[PDB]
């Protein structure tokens, strides 16, 4: 979930 | 007139198309909100 | 040809009404996110 | 019977501009969702 | 709010 | 964003 990456902060809410 | 009333009906579906993909693409992030939501309850509560 | 026409207008009718109910359905999960995000900020800040 | 089926197309015409106005709107909000997550997210965590 | 049941941990989100 | 006013505790999701 969230963009995957370890959860990555959100990612930028994956992306928009 | 017929093919005037014809290119219209073309033209109005052409839309309602775009209209459909516009709501797969507000349903996406809506659901990538969801999960937002689950996770701050999850990690925070 | 007017059969024809007549025919897909009261088909784009059918799903203009379907694109409508999606809508609803929308409204109703934006709302339930709206609640859940006033619950987090509420109950932790 | 093709008065009729114009008028009735100008109507899926001004409908069809209804719901794209319904669609804006919901953006609106679902982005305020989205900065609302983002907030909590970072004054929490 | 979220399904009643006092709370119910949120119900799923009321069930998505 | 949510309004301004300094942030207003959210303006109640920015007026809905
Ligand atoms: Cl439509």
């Amino acid at each position: 979930g969230x963009x995957g990456x370890g959860x990555x902060x959100x990612x930028x809410x994956x992306x928009x | 007139r017929m093919k005037q009333i014809e290119d219209k009906i073309e033209e109005i579906e052409s839309k309602q198309k775009k209209i459909e993909n516009e709501i797969a693409r507000i349903k996406k992030l809506l659901q990538l909100t969801v999960w937002g939501i689950k996770q701050l309850q999850a990690r925070i509560l």
